[PDB]
């Protein structure tokens, strides 16, 4: 069970916000200047890294879920956000958030507002 | 490339990691003599000269020997690979005893030579490929039905509700009902005829004594069907009576609670906090789950036992009957998953005991 991935490796070193994209059962970061805008045909993966006061860090994995986003990519969303928790110690805590019908704190990272926009990577299959 | 497996009582569901779908369908059965064997097809076309047996028996591999040669088929003339080319992952009944879990690896890599192979939970797929980590499911097939509880990616064993009911009975009630009408279905030819009528007809009544009051009332409920021989009947009531068997055991004369009942049971039988996202998460699976108004009966019944506040949600994909296939091809597809493999190098080193530590 233990993951090789890069993307992994770098998993929540520091705190700050982190977000991938699901492309062909694979987690691809997201250019950091476009966090918020989201393609309604795909699904991503969002981690949040908060500094505790007693130097540890908190987590919170958010596996977003486009409306026209395909079945792999869903799947492929929830079976990351298991292992990503996994992989950091079964400690943080797993959020499913729909298109539309997000969380008040997965809203509340987005400082500029969060955007949807048409489109989206193919599916796998 | 990966090979995924997911090995049914009733059928067996197999293809290639990475297909939206499985190439290979069809039923698990073995026929021997009363080449020297036969699976699938082949064994109930000629059933006359064959004695046909089930090596799974209620989601569980009893025959061994048998279950050798469903395999066998599956990679040769069903898939037509080779096994030892291509990494195999299987899927497993939840309470899989130890013991199997083991025999299944064992085989895979010493009378197949795989090069990798892997064991997960066939519900916990089912529940992965509804876009979920958290949630109950109800994968009920042609050999049992569970009630496996699910929180963020793992199974709760405790909480494991297992009940011997699924379509296999539901198909052996349908002819004792619609034989006291007044056909007749008795003989193997004759069930096969009767399980083609389970799967066109039959729905799940959303309030039972209503359409048995709408049955003797009004003929609007009646439906005709096209035997092979030609012969048309008509099947009224017994579209409903059928799958109502589900939700009240007793009609084939059990003890056991309903699955309803059983789904509440389960979730009562967890931690309080955890209780919320198991109501509002109850992914279905399996092919005995395929009744029209299921979904419906269910989301009524639960909602009435549960507080009167509580968010219910039921979840009946249309792809249920390979839901817990589909799971697993993602799975298998995963860039991640190149390392929760069970090498065969591992398996050398470890033997059969590595089953336990890597797959859970
Ligand atoms: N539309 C339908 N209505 C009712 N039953 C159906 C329908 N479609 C399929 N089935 C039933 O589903 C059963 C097979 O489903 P499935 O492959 O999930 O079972 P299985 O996994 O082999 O059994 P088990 O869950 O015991 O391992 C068959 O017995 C069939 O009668
Ligand atoms: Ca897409
Ligand atoms: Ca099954």
């Amino acid at each position: 069970m233990v993951v090789e991935h890069p993307e992994f490796l770098k998993a929540g070193k520091e705190p700050g916000l982190q977000i991938w994209r699901v492309e062909k059962f694979d987690l691809v970061p997201v250019p950091t200047n476009l966090y918020g805008d989201f393609f309604t045909g795909d699904a991503y993966v969002i981690l949040k890294t908060v500094q505790l006061r007693n130097g540890n860090l908190q987590y919170d994995l958010h596996y977003w879920l486009g409306n026209e986003c395909s079945q792999d990519e869903s799947g492929a969303a929830a079976i990351f956000t298991v292992q990503l928790d996994d992989y950091l110690n079964g400690r943080a805590v797993q959020h499913r958030e729909v298109q539309g019908f997000e969380s008040a704190t997965f809203l509340g990272y987005f400082k500029s507002g969060l955007k949807y926009k048409k489109g989206g990577v193919a599916s796998g299959f | 490339t990966a090979l995924v497996c997911d090995n049914g009582s009733g059928l067996v569901k197999a293809g290639f990691a990475g297909d939206d779908a499985p190439r290979a369908v069809f039923p698990s059965i073995v026929g021997r003599p009363r080449k020297d064997s036969y699976v699938g097809d082949e064994a109930q076309s000629k059933r006359g000269i064959l004695t046909l047996k089930y090596p799974i028996e209620h989601g569980i591999i009893t025959n061994w020997d048998d279950m050798e040669k469903i395999w066998h088929h599956t990679f040769y003339n069903e898939l037509r690979v080779a096994p030892e080319e291509h990494p195999t992952l299987l899927t497993e009944a939840p309470l899989n005893p130890k013991a199997n879990r083991e025999k299944m690896t064992q085989i895979m890599f010493e009378t197949f030579n795989v090069p990798a192979m892997y064991v997960a939970i066939q519900a916990v797929l089912s529940l992965y490929a509804s876009g979920r980590t958290t949630g109950i499911v109800l994968d009920s097939g042609d050999g049992v039905t569970h009630n496996v509880p699910i929180y963020e990616g793992y199974a709760l064993p405790h909480a494991i509700m297992r009940l011997d009911l699924a379509g296999r009975d539901l198909t052996d009630y349908l002819m004792k009902i619609l034989t006291e009408r007044g056909y007749s279905f008795v003989t193997t030819a004759e069930r096969e005829i009767v399980r083609d009528i389970k799967e066109k007809l039959c729905y799940v009544a959303l309030d039972f004594e209503n359409e048995m009051a709408t049955a003797a009332s009004s003929s609007s409920l009646e439906k005709s069907y096209e035997l092979p021989d030609g012969q048309v009947i008509t099947i009224g009531n017994e579209r409903f009576r059928c799958p109502e068997t589900l939700f009240q055991p007793s009609f084939i004369g059990m003890e056991s609670a309903g699955i309803h009942e059983t789904t509440y049971n389960s979730i009562m039988k967890c931690d309080i906090d955890i209780r919320k996202d198991l109501y509002a998460n109850n992914v279905m699976s399996g092919g005995t789950t395929m009744y029209p108004g299921i979904a419906d009966r269910m989301q009524k019944e639960i909602t009435a036992l549960a507080p009167s506040t509580m968010k219910i949600k039921i979840i009946a994909p249309p792809e249920r009957k390979y839901s817990v296939w589909i799971g697993g091809s993602i799975l298998a597809s995963l860039s991640t998953f190149q390392q929760m493999w069970i090498t065969k190098q591992e398996y050398d080193e470890a033997g059969p005991s590595i089953v336990h530590r890597k797959c859970f």
